[PDB]
């Protein structure tokens, strides 16, 4: 009667291009997103994973360091990973063998120096790389890792605000050469914006644990996404504990009852949402083989012994 | 089944409220409100938020009650409910229950006024302004009470509050100026009837002011003649009155500026 | 007087007394902060 | 005949005679310049 | 022989004014920060908590919703809490007795509206509140439930970059005077905050982490970044530890204890000259004044498994 | 000779021969991509019949009486029209021998 | 107050490397680097990072090795180590080991050049430029190799690489023009001796270039005369040569502005 507690819909919906994973910190966004990307790679032609989260962990999750440029993930023929650069791409040859456009380039260099550590620079470069990918159209689907809920919301909000600002700037401009740069970038910007607003093109995966803070922070996140009109109809409950009735200790029992309370709360609260439940594995979840094994149950529904 | 979740949620909210888990109850209220607004059950969501805000205020849960009141405003706005006197009364009641120093009241008021017939402008609806002014006056927030009264249309209550405020704080030499200022400000806006009624009431009721339209104080006589002229709308009379009473108008420079607006608003002074 | 014609006759008398009062009125003392609270950003 | 007819046949249908001739001669000059612009790399690009 | 695994150093360092808490998300920054603030409130005259994280949870931690202005915590007299504003000063009551400056009004309105969701505006307003409190001084010490490592480091470095930009502007004075006067007036407070953040005696950073690979090395990276910013930090909070009972240890507890032992030994080897205070995983939700107080009690008393 | 005085005498004959040759020699053909990689990369040195004809009309100032959609429909990439690109491929193939 | 934790960490790193847990080993390498740099054991930290980078390269752990090389550069920068041929050769080897397309090569090269004789100038120490040029030449990346040679002080290897590059990619009518551009670009920089040697070697060794400076190509003779003239700095001779050979110079328009700098670099022409 209820929706299937599996992400099978995500795998099936081939029209899906952009997938975002978010929630409270430490719920497992990184591991869950890696698992989802691994599952997708088995179906789509090419899959990318992007860690917008500063101090990126996808390298840790896959136990294989990744550069800013996408690189192939060991053990997979079409899975690629990349860690966004919070800094600007200021690398370049030291200078030409003659004078240059220094009169113009110097202001740009000062701007880069100033904005290198600007608080919003991380998400700004994330949006820049999103635009670059939209231009490239290289990977069939791209998954995202976003650390907090608030900054994920800011990133999702960018397209709208940037498009509005660009439109207003055009109106003020037509009220010299750089105008080209506007018309060059307005289409692509718009192109991504609609994609973020189109449920077919994009979707958002909320991942949470069975606890008060996690549950209600997830609720706030869902409401904010509704405000931004970003589709989302599946949630990953992570780090569940199912007591081994053969040998249930005190802490396991208490944690299980707490998780049961909040999981029943979720079930009542989130009708018409797929609710995929993931147990807390004993061994660490790191490395391609472990991540693949953990992801297998992300599609096949889990059940306690 | 597919909808039993909402009912179970509501029952759990009731149980938590009985238990006193006020913060958890507030969270449950927010969730229920969002779900209801999803189903376009706007009236039910608004009623639930109103009841919850009143309940939290009764228990002193100031912040939670304020948040639920904000949600009430969200329901009214998103549902585009036409202004109604009962809704204004409810909003004023909620605003009364809030903490005066808590900034949320401002955040609330600015929102509420905006919702109330937003087409008119920042004036919102005069009825709501009158209610807010009455509430503030009962709380002795004379500055904001006077502000709202001026934006209101309730001349009589404005005059009574001004009388109390003058007898409380103003100096003996300022008694007329208050009403004059108020009257002048009332004419900076197009509310001449409010100016007339408030001036009449202040003159009659105020003990320190002797009765009789021919007032002893030059400034009161000037204001009375200015009201009569605005009733007549004669620019020549207005200029004559302005020139003759210049020493009195100099008692406060702001008066000059008001006159200019008045001249524009009632005597065709060029912009 | 030139201005007397504009105003209706019954307004005329009091004005002179008012004028006469304005010719003997002492300077306005400083205004109470309560009065000051009644103006916009510029006071 | 050759490419010149291939272009003129479609141009004259909707262009004016003078406009068609101007477009054709401009295309011919552009073709000549492109042949001048040719390089060993142009072989790969034109092969595709 | 090693450093005492308790935050007693933080409590006794009375000169301490600003305390930051950070680390990998979900390790317990909010709960541990609340516990530390509760402990301090028993010593300092008045302490404050600020939820820099956009998704504020100190309300959830204390089971008592807090406003955007400091408010007393239920059950305490001198403990205040607040949540940073995610928006600018958009709500106000304008006057109407005269024509308004349409150009300036529209410019400010559009600026604030566009900047309302602009990234880093959370950090920008957090810095604004930092300056406001520095001027206010009303509170003895203020703790921050900082956002995850990245944005926290961005915020911490913000004072340096803003001070440098103001210095550049002072170098390029007018080469609209009210703006110049305002810019000149705010320099001393920016300088003061920048200096304070750099003083070990004035401020310190608490790193909180769990016994896992990702959390451990995220903490290591964060520590190195702080060293780059020269922000003092000499104590870590290992959180959510598990100590299986000797009687009936179950499979999951056994494996998790093995993993945590490995990574905790790693931490002990890696972080000499740090007070590594260890906190267990409680069997009940840590929410509400009583629960938080009980949890904080052991945050100062060196915990030891039975 | 005017400029011959400034230069050392031994250069003058060679300079004279170079001067004579510079007129007999034709201009330098367009630079190769190899050498083109040398100078600063700021200033650098048409199978699509629709694009080519549109560009030519825009440059020459010509305007089709019918909307360009009709012209595009006429040359809707048939084999006979793609004989254009076959002829271009053949032309470049013949020119390749000049400098492989 | 240490208790041998660093030694235990080092042992664990060794064990992890022996186990094939490369990523964890790289993490421990970073940790050890920072710990050592705290103790100011700059030399030991640099040696450890260099060894680890070589090890990771040997096993194909590209990104980890590149990160460790970046750490090597960080150690050199912080320790303010005077440039020495051994360190430069180590950096050259590390760069050679990196993957050509990865931007990390660009970043590492830029940082190394900035460090290399950082106080001398923005060009960087010629030895590093020359080593990078050789490495790129072996990679057949002629563009960057030529760029570095131009910035380098070596001409002989530059001349040989130019000969090979022109033969492989240059057209029939460009053989002289390649060396012309190289010589002019060298001369715009103060390194005139490099221009002389590269011209001599390229002319002597190029198969399609005849021996004996009196060449068939007028342009090459012009370059020869220009090299002779710059040795004396006679502006009038320079102008004579420029005017007389204008048809040859126009083969590459940029040549014109190049000559301009020559005039002010060696003939004292005002800018
Ligand atoms: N099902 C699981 N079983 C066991 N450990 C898990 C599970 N899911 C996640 N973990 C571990 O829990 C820790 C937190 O998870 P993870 O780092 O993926 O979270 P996150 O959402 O990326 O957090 P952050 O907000 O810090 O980016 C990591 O050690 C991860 O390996
Ligand atoms: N010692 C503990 N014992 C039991 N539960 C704990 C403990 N510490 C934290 N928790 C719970 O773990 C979950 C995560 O902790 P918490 O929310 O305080 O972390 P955080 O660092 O503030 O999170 P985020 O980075 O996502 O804002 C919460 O349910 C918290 O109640
Ligand atoms: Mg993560
Ligand atoms: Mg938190
Ligand atoms: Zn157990």
């Amino acid at each position: 009667e209820p929706l299937e507690p599996t992400l099978k819909n995500i795998i099936e919906q081939k029209s899906l291009k952009w997938i975002f994973v978010g929630g409270k910190g430490g719920v497992g966004k990184t591991t869950c997103s890696c698992s989802l990307a691994v599952q997708l790679a088995a179906v789509r032609e090419s899959v990318l994973i992007i860690s917008t989260n500063p101090a990126h962990n996808i390298s840790d999750a896959f136990d294989q360091k990744f550069s800013k440029v996408p690189t192939k993930v060991k053990g997979y023929d079409n899975l690629f990973a990349m860690e966004i650069d919070p800094s600007l791409g200021v690398a370049e040859l030291p200078d030409e063998f003659f004078e240059e456009d220094n009169m113009l380039s110097m202001g740009k260099k000062m701007m880069q120096e100033a904005m290198s550590a600007f608080p919003g620079i991380d998400e700004a470069m994330s949006y820049a790389e999103v635009m670059r990918l939209v231009k490239g159209m290289n990977f069939s689907v791209v998954v995202f890792d976003t650390a907090p809920t608030g900054h994920t919301l800011r990133l999702l909000n960018f397209p709208t605000i940037v498009e509005r600002g660009l439109g207003r700037l055009m109106q003020i401009k037509n009220q010299d050469q750089l105008a080209s740069k506007l018309e060059e970038t307005l289409p692509v910007i718009r192109s991504v914006s609609e994609q973020f607003k189109d449920p077919e093109q994009t979707t958002f995966i909320c991942v949470c644990i069975a606890e008060f803070l996690s549950l209600y922070e997830t609720e706030r996140l869902i409401q904010e996404l509704a405000k931004c009109r970003i589709d989302t109809h599946n949630i990953i409950v992570n780090q569940l504990v199912f007591p081994d009735n053969e040998r249930p200790c005190k802490m396991c029992e208490a944690r299980h009852k707490i998780q049961s309370k909040y999981l029943d709360q979720m079930e009542d609260l989130y009708e018409d949402f797929h609710i995929v439940k993931l147990p807390l594995l004993p061994h660490e979840v790191r490395g391609a083989d472990k991540v693949n094994t953990f992801s297998k149950q992300l599609l096949e529904p889990y059940s306690p012994p | 089944r597919n909808r039993g979740g909402v009912q179970r949620v509501e029952g759990k909210l009731r149980a938590s409220v009985e238990k006193g888990d006020y913060y958890e109850a507030h969270q449950m209220y927010r969730t229920l409100f969002f779900r209801y607004m999803s189903q376009s059950k706007h009236t039910e969501a608004r009623e639930l938020m109103y009841s919850g805000a009143l309940l939290f205020f009764s228990h002193g849960q100031q912040n939670s009650a304020a948040d639920l009141s904000m949600l009430v405003l969200e329901s009214l706005e998103k549902a585009e409910v036409e202004v109604a006197d009962e809704l204004l009364e409810n909003l004023a009641k909620v605003f009364s229950l809030m903490d005066p120093n808590s900034p949320e009241r401002v955040t609330f008021v600015s929102r509420a006024l905006k919702w109330s017939s937003g087409g008119s402008g920042k004036l919102g609806h005069p009825r709501l302004h009158q209610l807010l002014a009455l509430t503030l006056w009962k709380e002795q927030n004379y500055c904001e009470s006077r502000y709202h009264f001026l934006h209101s249309a309730d001349g009589e209550g404005c005059a009574n509050m001004l009388v109390e405020y003058s007898t409380s704080r103003g100096f003996r030499s300022e008694v007329d100026m208050f009403v004059a200022q108020a009257v002048l400000q009332f004419l900076c806006l197009k509310n001449k009837s409010s100016a007339s009624v408030v001036f009449t009431t202040y003159t009659q009721k105020h003990p320190s002011i002797e009765d009789g339209p021919p007032f002893v104080e030059p400034l009161l006589n000037f204001i009375w003649f200015l009201l009569l002229a605005v009733d007549g709308g004669k620019l020549t009379v207005f200029t004559v009155l302005c020139e003759q009473y210049q020493p009195s108008l100099r008692r406060d420079p702001m008066y000059n500026e008001y006159l200019d607006r008045i001249g524009q608003l009632f005597f065709g002074v060029p912009p | 007087e030139p201005w007397a014609a504009a105003v209706p006759p019954e307004w005329v008398p009091i004005i002179q007394q008012d004028i006469q009062s304005q010719r003997k009125v002492k300077p306005q003392p400083p205004l109470s902060d309560a009065y000051l609270s009644g103006m916009p950003a510029k006071r | 005949p050759q490419v010149w007819q291939l272009i003129s046949k479609v141009l004259a249908r909707h262009f004016s005679a003078a406009d068609a001739s101007r477009v054709l001669e401009q295309l011919q000059r552009d073709y000549e310049r492109s042949l001048s612009r040719l390089t060993l790399d142009d072989i790969e690009r034109l092969a595709s």
